[PDB]
């Protein structure tokens, strides 16, 4: 293979993470709700740009207790996405902490991409898409793993961010 | 416990390739052999020897050595398996969780994890390394 | 089964003992029949270091210098390379300052190098000290064994201390 990358996905429990990572990794989707412990990643190659990329996805376990160990794999991070979703309540309410961690912990340079998901939930949709879209033009930076529906380009797109830091 | 199946179905086809490499590498080898006392006869000349042997023996020799890449390569994929299969019985056992005993389980799932990036990790180096 | 897989690598001039020097670690054996070497080839070893096992694939390169530019082709995977010089000929060991700059060239920055002063057995004839390679060795800050392919002197030690240096750095 060509490259190697490594991502990391942060958030709080009860909002997709590692099933954002499993509709990706694996094409699929599953109701139960599985608390991720501590850490884990998956393994993933793709094709982009003829060069042969190795993805090493990082799945976070947002839940407080872990909140130590966790920090320990950021300074590694390449590149970041951060676990928004549509019908979930206050999970904004804590981004900034998360984002203050990035800024504490992570190399600077780390790139940081944000994810609406289950926006299949529309009916419990309680968050335009600006609602947080008009924050990413703020910083300068929406998915169905149910659906799989843009996840795949999500991904690609965090690889076109750090491949292009490469030259 | 269907998956546990696949992880059969994984591990069969590994083995059966590992078998194949095996048994390519002795067909390479013997031929290796006939063909440099082949050589040695054939020509006094030293620097001629040189070129009979980039003429044949060194593809040989390469086509060797990517089957001991490969043979490498499974032998990891292998390791991540088994390494796999620990996160999963940690996994529950901490699901179902005096006091200390189960900070020790938990910090075994998570050198676990740091198993298998130390393989990815690992194998990142080599490339580099063939790069250069 | 094995865990990982190491490639290691033995340069220094025609004569000082190399192919020797890997036959008795492969094969617990030694031959005086002297088959100069023609190219590059590679025999296949493992080995359990604490717990760890590694297999060796270890390359012996052709020594007369009309090979150079092909086997420093192949410095480029290597995990450990032997230097290897003959304690009898001085001309061996003169050119380890030779050997060592390609290595440089063409090498891996990261590699390990070990040194040998083989065919200790005959002391006799020895025309370079001991202390010598030593001296040479701490200078470089790398490892030094005096080696009897023949003799059984120093052969595995001198791998399995090579395997466990690059092992050590491995994750
Ligand atoms: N409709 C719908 N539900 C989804 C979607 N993605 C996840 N869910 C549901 O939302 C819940 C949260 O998923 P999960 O990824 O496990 O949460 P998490 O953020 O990883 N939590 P933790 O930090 O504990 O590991 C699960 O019950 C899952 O079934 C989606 O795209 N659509
Ligand atoms: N006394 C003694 N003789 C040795 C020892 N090691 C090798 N020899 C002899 O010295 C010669 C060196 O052989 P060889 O191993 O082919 O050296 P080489 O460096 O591989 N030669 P080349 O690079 O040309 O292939 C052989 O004839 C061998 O019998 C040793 O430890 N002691
Ligand atoms: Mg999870
Ligand atoms: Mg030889």
């Amino acid at each position: 293979y060509d490259l190697l990358f490594k991502l990391l996905l942060i958030g709080d429990s009860g909002v997709g993470k590692t099933c954002v990572l499993f509709r990706f990794s694996d094409d699929a989707f599953n109701t139960t709700f599985i608390s991720t412990i501590g850490i884990d990643f998956k393994i993933k190659t793709v094709e982009l740009q003829g060069k042969k990329i190795k993805l090493q996805i990082w799945d976070t376990a947002g839940q407080e207790r872990f909140h130590t160990i966790t920090t320990s794999y950021y300074r590694g991070a390449m590149g970041i996405m951060l676990v928004y979703d549509i019908t979930n309540g206050k999970s904004f309410e804590n981004i900034s902490k998360w984002l203050r961690n990035i800024d504490e912990h992570a190399n600077e340079d780390v790139e940081r991409m944000l994810l609406g998901n289950k926006c299949d939930m529309d009916d419990k949709r309680v968050v335009p898409k600006g609602k947080g879209e008009q924050i990413a033009r703020e910083h300068g930076i929406e998915t169905s793993a149910k659906a799989n529906i843009n996840i795949e380009k999500a991904f690609l797109t965090l690889a076109e961010d750090i491949l292009r830091k490469t030259p | 416990k269907e998956e546990e199946m696949k992880r059969f179905c994984k591990a069969q086809t590994i083995q059966r390739r590992l078998n194949e490499i095996e048994a390519a590498l002795r067909e390479l080898e013997a031929e290796g052999v006939k063909l440099e006392l082949a050589l040695r006869r054939q020509s006094s000349s030293p620097e001629q020897q040189k070129k009979l042997w980039v003429g044949q023996l060194l593809q040989l020799v390469d086509k060797k050595n990517s089957l001991v890449a490969e043979e490498a390569e499974l032998m990891i994929t292998v390791q991540e398996l088994n390494l796999e299969e620990k996160q999963w019985q940690l996994d529950q056992e901490l699901r179902g969780y005096d006091r200390q005993a189960e900070d020790q389980v938990l910090r075994k799932l998570v050198d676990l994890v740091n198993q298998r990036d130390a393989l990815i990790r690992f194998q990142e180096e080599r490339r580099l390394s063939e790069l250069a």
